RNA sequence: GCUAAACCUAGCCCCAAACCCACUCCACCUUACUACCAGACAACCUUAGCCAAACCAUUUACCCAAAUAAAGUAUAGGCGAUAGAAAUUGAAACCUGGCGCAAUAGAUAUAGUACCGCAAGGGAAAGAUGAAAAAUUAUAACCAAGCAUAAUAUAGCAAGGACUAACCCCUAUACCUUCUGCAUAAUGAAUUAACUAGAAAUAACUUUGCAAGGAGAGCCAAAGCUAAGACCCCCGAAACCAGACGA
RNA sequence: CCGAGCCUGGUGAUAGCUGGUUGUCCAAGAUAGAAUCUUAGUUCAACUUUAAAUUUGCCCACAGAACCCUCUAAAUCCCCUU
RNA sequence: ACUGAACUCCUCACACCCAAUUGGACCAAUCUAUCACCCUAUAGAAGAACUAAUGUUAGUAUAAGUAACAUGAAAACAUUCU
RNA sequence: UCUCUUACUUUUAACCAGUGAAAUUGACCUGCCCGUGAAGAGGCGGGCAUAACACAGCAAGACGAGAAGACCCUAUGGAGCU
């Protein structure tokens, strides 16, 4: 058993200068021994990925599933903690940056088949990870136009230059 | 547990080869 | 021919090999051609007399009778009346 | 251990064994060789050549009576107590240029030897001992140290 | 193979054939031990050819630091600022002369 | 992963203790000791073996002719297994012959 | 190698407590072909090939060349400077802070074998002063090696212990035939 | 166990080091890594005359391509230039042709006068002239 | 004949 | 970074020495773990078998008296694969360890526990922070197989040659084996970590020592004798007997 | 899971039958046959592996190697020079 | 006319491409004696090396989130209905 | 039963919620034709073919999965009957 997310809250920095910018801060939290599958998580986390916590709490408040509400309870503890220890004040200006999923222990039990041979029921654990950044959501990236793709050809057309001699 | 002290010396060097290259000193 | 007993835990010796076979100290076995008294009323004199003759072994069969025998038949004895004495030493030997 | 079979698995026959064709040391018959070997009377043997050298050399001297415990002292024959062994015999070998005119005690004289002692002034005493007594000469010493 | 390790181009320092030829060369930390059987070669080294081999070139500088060890090494950091270290366990005299030759 | 981690502690050995400093003492007694006692008496031991070498089977018949007359049951019944394995090892099976 | 006894020794496929009877059938079911568990290929079964009783590893040399090793360490310690003869291993008050001053002055090393003869014969200001030291030993001229020699750096010697010494090596040259062993009260041999 | 194994990782190491840019399970699974390690070396190995058959393969269709360009063939350029006491390889051809564009053209008058003078001597069966370029030298 | 085999349960351990 | 990797002690095997023990009260021979009622009968016995002799019917050390040489000698033996003495010189009382190991090793064992059958019986992994857990602290992280971080982008046993850039250009028919010929559509394989497979005589080769003698009693010897080094696998069947159990 | 049961010991039974047999370099290295209740094995020929002793190994040439009625080829065996 | 190999030549020194098999040289983790203690040598021993034996054990992927699958309805939760 | 099948209900079928297999896997960036090879090629030669990724059904091939074939043959390996 390792833990070195919860720990991550700790990392004191030294004081900025007046010459430096603001810096966002970084939030981490974690559950631990949920039962549920790493797949379904996993899948919940590329839904919410970079998006705003209001907006992830508002999909995940109508997402008919069971880890819904854990990552629901997981976001709403999660700002709290920040709000209260990490320093901030706004509660809408915060946005996910990572958010994936692990593997919790496990055990074995039996299945029973239709004779004398049998399964290995393996209870499947999971967890969950989470980032909270302060400041506006990022904007997504833009699709490139033709403009891009005709520039970058030109680049490489233009960056070929003689071979297999001097 | 496994007897020895040189592949054991060898290893911890690799690992300090491989902690100053992931973390560069100044 | 057991090459560790259960006893003695030594090398064991094959006694047809010394009821047939005759070492010498040189390094040669003696031995008697098979068939030498038995139907010998339709064989010429001449075989009669080729097989009642001491007749040396090959290589093979000397190394053979060798491995089938320990170190105390390939030692020198000196009988008072042998009448092999004169076959043990080999001289005028040259490779 | 080159291909399978036999000469890999370990089960090979043994040592004489031609796979059913009646071997070399079979198809002979018994002849009286060694009858009874472990029976004979050997006797090792002993030149004149080698009793002259010895005595000047010094391991042999000449003033008293010769016989098999000065041979065995003097370490010039081996004498075995087993191997059926009933003394030493005499060998006429180095019959010229011999001096020394000693009295011997040789179980086994021929004509030549004894003639040859004889002509320096020699005496040649013929005599038999049983094992046991060719024991006792040998090594008198553990003979009076074992108690009988 | 090729496309495993990475590669350069063959090019000069800073032309050196053009104008006057400088040694690459500076310093050679050498690390011999003052008891044992692995440094024998480095030792004989050092007290036979290191003077010769620090006249032959007056702009290297040989280091002898002579620190109690088990594998003697020695450090070359060149001009551009490259720095190999090489092992010398158990060679002979002629070996590390043409080791620190070739370097 | 077979490898350890965290290095061992250096263990030290004392190179000059009681039977370092004084090893090879009173060896070759017979010689320069007016020969008296023989220096195979000097091994100490299993009694089976004080002064004799031999094979592995030879070992095992010497051990059951002297020892065998004062051992366990399940001790004495596997060194007849062993000794009828080595038996039929060693003069049915193997090579060279 | 002539006082090594190896206690080493592993239970074979056979002694280990287990296996008797043959677990699943070779033809019925598909899994691997085995006929007996605590097999060396198992887990948990004996070793195939390994230590197997208490191995000697008993030898002798012959006694000349045994004497001509003594011969050839005597010459080596003495031709390296490093035996000093004596003439009588006394102290005036026996110490070991006098004895290893003396021996570094006397520029000796690190360690030195005293020997001296005959065991009984030995003063006490000696032995108290060697009985509180590691590198300093005292054996007599009886139990005096090779391998004593070897492990330190000089050798000393007396007078007495040395014609002892000589005396000994030289009976082995020019003698006659073992055939029987010294033990012996013999004649001229003592 | 006596005196085991306690440096198994670092020959894994050693092995899997020269398959870290390998795609599938084959930089991971060192027992596919060995064979993938060992026909890498050994095609590595053999393909140096391959290497080599096509780079001269590329100068022959770059001379040929600079000769089908002048005006002439790849042929009688290379009998012309064979025939004039002059060796120069396949490399420095390609690279006159690719960089120097002036001595090519005259190398390639050259060779188209050559094979004008051996063709009037083949038609004259020569007497008198038999090429001005000609006239070996001969080198004792 | 008629061949089967019986399957065999694994200690209630693991 | 999740999954999960190493942290030594219960001790385990054989030596030398020593000979080792068995009711606190009740219950234990019937349905043992049951306080109390009328036929007393209960042991005294060649073991067998496998293998080998290429089968096998005679035969095959195992027999419980200390070493060795005799000697693997006389002998027994479908006289053959094998077995094997005796007579004889003889055999120095007393000292506390491992050139063995550390939980897939070493006894199976923390234990003869769970579990299987009515029954004899078979029978397996366990325990890791620390001086202060009455220090529930903040850290020490970093390496395998499985995962997200960071999915795919045309073409081809997954590889090589290469250029300024992954592909695009060319070449190139996985691994060990019974086999003349195997990637062949024959055999084995999902990986990682631990374990597993050449043990030895007479006769041979080399190197010290001594020498007509060598060798720490025994053995050999018309240049020999002693010592050392060097060498000969693993796993997988149907069958037979002996002692106990079941309607 | 009875054309003959479960457990233990003989037993690590035997088995010409199957499979496997662990780091590097270099050198040498490819098979006329006979016997066996044997061709799926074994033993002996021939070849291969080491260090020594001796001197001749290969095409060699004029010449030599009965046959018989009907032909009887391409070749072979001993062979100093080179 | 030209293209066209591991055949030949250019600077180097040349033991660095046969089945089975044989011979010669190095390599590393244990203990012991001798020197050094940021890790190696001289000598003795090995339970001295795993890409494979439907090899034994423990962790974990593809197959596969594939097949199988529960609870009669309303409700004050006091009840009612087939 | 067919000519010639059809109208409905349940199990079941397709999606949502979770426990969640078994056989099997050398790795796959996995198309077709002609020809060749250990004699039946998606990986060999020449051609044709080509943006990538899931869901819902059928079997034509991958000599596909389960049993070291029970049919034929070898075994100086067994057993039953007479
Ligand atoms: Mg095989
Ligand atoms: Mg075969
Ligand atoms: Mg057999
Ligand atoms: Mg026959
Ligand atoms: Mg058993
Ligand atoms: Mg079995
Ligand atoms: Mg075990
Ligand atoms: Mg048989
Ligand atoms: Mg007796
Ligand atoms: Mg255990
Ligand atoms: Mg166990
Ligand atoms: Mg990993
Ligand atoms: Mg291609
Ligand atoms: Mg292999
Ligand atoms: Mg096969
Ligand atoms: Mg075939
Ligand atoms: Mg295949
Ligand atoms: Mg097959
Ligand atoms: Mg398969
Ligand atoms: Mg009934
Ligand atoms: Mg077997
Ligand atoms: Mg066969
Ligand atoms: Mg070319
Ligand atoms: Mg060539
Ligand atoms: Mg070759
Ligand atoms: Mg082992
Ligand atoms: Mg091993
Ligand atoms: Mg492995
Ligand atoms: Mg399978
Ligand atoms: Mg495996
Ligand atoms: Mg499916
Ligand atoms: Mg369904
Ligand atoms: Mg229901
Ligand atoms: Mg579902
Ligand atoms: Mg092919
Ligand atoms: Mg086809
Ligand atoms: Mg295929
Ligand atoms: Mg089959
Ligand atoms: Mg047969
Ligand atoms: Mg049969
Ligand atoms: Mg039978
Ligand atoms: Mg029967």
């Amino acid at each position: 058993i390792s833990r070195k997310w919860e720990k991550k809250n700790k990392i004191v920095y030294p004081p900025q200068l007046p010459g430096e910018p603001r810096r966002p801060a970084e939030i981490y939290h974690c559950r631990r021994q949920i039962k549920y599958s790493k797949d379904k998580m996993w899948y919940l986390a590329k839904l919410i990925r970079g998006m705003s916590i209001d907006q992830a709490l508002a999909q995940l408040e109508f997402n008919d599933k069971k880890g819904a509400k854990i990552i629901k309870e997981v976001l709403l503890e999660a700002q709290d903690m920040a709000v209260r220890d990490h320093n901030v004040e706004f509660r809408s200006n915060l946005y996910i940056a990572e958010s994936t999923s692990g593997r919790g222990q496990c055990l074995k039990r039996i299945r029973y088949h239709g004779r004398g041979r049998f399964g290995i029921m393996e209870k499947v654990y999971c967890h969950y990870f989470v980032k909270l950044v302060e400041g506006p959501p990022p904007p997504p990236e833009p699709p490139k136009t033709a403009v891009a793709h005709a520039k970058e050809y030109i680049q490489q057309l233009r960056s070929r230059t003689i071979v297999h001699t001097l | 547990v496994k007897k020895g002290f040189r592949a054991a010396f060898r290893f911890q060097k690799e690992l300090e080869r491989q902690r100053l290259l992931r973390c560069p000193p100044p | 021919l057991t090459y560790f007993s259960a006893r003695k835990g030594k090398r064991k010796t094959v006694k047809a090999v010394i009821d047939r076979f005759l070492r010498l100290h040189c390094g040669l076995w003696v031995r008697r051609k098979a068939g030498y008294k038995k139907k010998l009323w339709k064989k010429t004199p001449a075989r009669k007399k080729r097989l009642r003759e001491f007749v040396f072994c090959n290589k093979t069969q000397s190394k053979l009778l060798d491995k089938m025998t320990t170190s105390f038949w390939k030692r020198r004895n000196w009988y008072v009346d042998d009448p092999y004495q004169k076959y043990h030493d080999r001289t005028n030997l040259k490779v | 251990r080159g291909h399978k079979g036999e000469r890999q698995r370990g089960t090979r026959p043994r040592l004489g064994f031609e796979g059913g064709q009646t071997p070399f040391y079979i198809r002979i018959p018994k002849y009286g060789f060694n009858e009874g070997h472990s029976f004979r009377r050997q006797y090792k043997p002993l030149s004149l050549n080698r009793l002259q050298y010895l005595i000047d050399l010094g391991r042999v001297d000449p003033s008293q009576p010769i016989d098999l415990t000065q041979l065995v002292n003097g370490r010039g024959v081996t004498i075995q107590p087993l191997k059926r062994d009933y003394g030493v015999q005499l060998v006429e070998e180095g019959a010229d240029t011999f001096t020394a005119k000693v009295n011997i005690e040789v179980q086994l004289a021929s004509e030549l030897a004894i003639a040859a002692i004889e002509k320096n002034g020699g005496v040649v005493t013929t005599a038999f001992y049983d094992p046991r007594s060719l024991d006792i000469v040998c090594k008198p010493v553990p003979f009076f140290l074992r108690g009988q | 193979t090729a496309r495993g390790t990475p590669s350069r181009f063959l090019a000069s320092v800073l032309h050196n054939g053009l104008g006057r030829y400088v040694q690459q060369l500076q310093r050679l930390s050498f690390s011999v031990s003052r008891d044992g059987a692995s440094s024998r070669g480095a030792r004989e080294f050092v007290e036979r050819e290191v003077i010769d081999f620090a006249r032959r070139n007056p702009g290297v500088v040989i280091y002898v630091n002579s620190r109690p060890c088990c594998v003697p090494r020695v450090v070359a950091e060149y001009l551009n600022g490259a720095v190999r270290e090489e092992s010398i366990h158990c060679k002979s005299v002629e070996e590390i002369s043409t080791l620190v030759q070739k370097l | 992963i077979g490898i350890r981690l965290t290095l061992p502690p250096p263990k030290v050995v004392d190179r000059w203790n009681e039977k370092r400093a004084m090893f090879g003492v009173y060896d070759n007694i017979g010689i320069l000791g007016n020969f008296e006692k023989h220096p195979k008496e000097l091994i100490r031991g299993p009694i089976w073996l004080r002064g004799w070498k031999g094979n592995e089977l030879q070992r095992c018949i010497r051990k059951r002719k002297m020892v065998g007359s004062r051992m366990f049951a399940d001790d004495l019944h596997n060194l007849n297994k062993r000794i009828r394995y080595l038996y039929k090892h060693f003069n049915r099976h193997g090579k060279f012959r | 190698n002539f006082k090594r006894i190896s206690y080493a020794k592993t239970k074979t496929r056979a002694e280990v407590r287990g296996g008797g009877r043959k677990p699943w059938p070779q033809k019925g079911t598909g899994r691997a072909r085995h006929g007996s568990i605590r097999s060396p290929l198992w887990r948990g079964g004996g070793v195939a090939h390994g230590p197997r009783g208490p191995t000697s590893y008993y030898y002798m040399l012959p006694m000349k060349v045994r004497a001509l090793g003594l011969k050839v360490a005597l010459t080596v310690k003495l031709a390296q400077d490093d035996l000093h003869i004596m003439d009588s291993l006394e102290l005036p008050t026996g110490d070991p802070q006098y004895l290893t001053e003396l021996a570094h002055y006397r520029r000796w090393g690190d360690s030195v074998l005293l020997v001296d003869l005959t065991h009984e014969e030995m003063p006490q200001s000696i032995v108290e002063a060697t009985s509180r030291l590691k590198t300093f030993n005292l054996i007599p001229a009886v139990g005096l090696n090779v391998h004593s020699m070897l492990k330190h750096q000089t050798l000393v010697l007396t007078l007495p212990t040395v014609a002892f010494l000589e005396d000994k090596l030289l009976w082995q040259d020019s003698r006659y035939r073992p055939l029987y062993p010294f033990s012996l009260p013999y004649s001229d041999f003592p | 166990l006596r005196n085991r194994v306690t440096d198994r990782y670092f020959r894994i190491q050693e092995v899997l080091k020269h398959a870290r840019h390998f795609r599938g399970r084959k930089n991971r699974c060192y027992r596919l890594a060995v064979r993938t390690v060992i026909r890498a070396f050994v095609k590595c190995t053999k393909a140096r005359y391959l290497k080599k058959k096509n780079m001269r393969t590329l100068w022959i269709n770059r001379i040929t391509a600079a000769s089908q360009e002048h005006g002439l063939k790849y042929p009688a350029l290379i009998g012309n230039l064979v025939k004039c006491q002059v060796e120069l390889n396949r490399k420095v051809l390609a690279d006159l042709a690719i960089y120097e564009p002036k001595t090519f053209k005259s190398l390639a008058a050259l060779a188209s006068r050559r094979r004008h003078e051996g063709f009037a001597a083949a038609l004259g069966d020569g007497k008198e002239p038999e090429g001005i370029f000609s006239r070996v030298v001969q080198y004792h | 004949k008629k061949r089967f085999t019986p399957p065999i349960y694994q200690p209630k351990f693991k």
